[PDB]
């Protein structure tokens, strides 16, 4: 999507695997907010929003 | 009532320790009451603020 008309995408009742996506080589930018990189398969969330 | 006196006494450390105890679910600024949650979620150099 452009910037001004963004895509959202609700992700629920599921498996997160972070680790595929943070150990990539394929990444230029991986930020975390509010949470560690390294933790984040170790948490449960509501909801995540891509 | 006549035994106020003796019961204003319990009553005040009572509510002194009740107090005391609710103020650990108060954030003071941080993102969660909870130290275990702090702690679940961040690395020690953020989990230290």
């Amino acid at each position: 999507a452009s910037v001004y008309a963004w895509n959202r995408k609700r992700i629920s009742n599921c498996v997160a695997d972070y680790s595929v996506l943070y150990n990539s080589a394929s990444f230029s930018t991986f930020k975390c907010y509010g949470v560690s990189p390294t933790k984040l398969n170790d948490l449960c969330f509501t909801n995540v929003y891509a | 009532s006549a035994l106020g006196k003796l019961q204003d006494v319990v009553n005040q450390n009572a509510q002194a320790l009740n107090t005391l105890v609710k103020q650990l679910s108060s954030n003071f600024g941080a993102i969660s009451s909870v130290l275990n949650d702090i702690l679940s979620r961040l690395d020690p150099p953020e989990a230290e603020v």
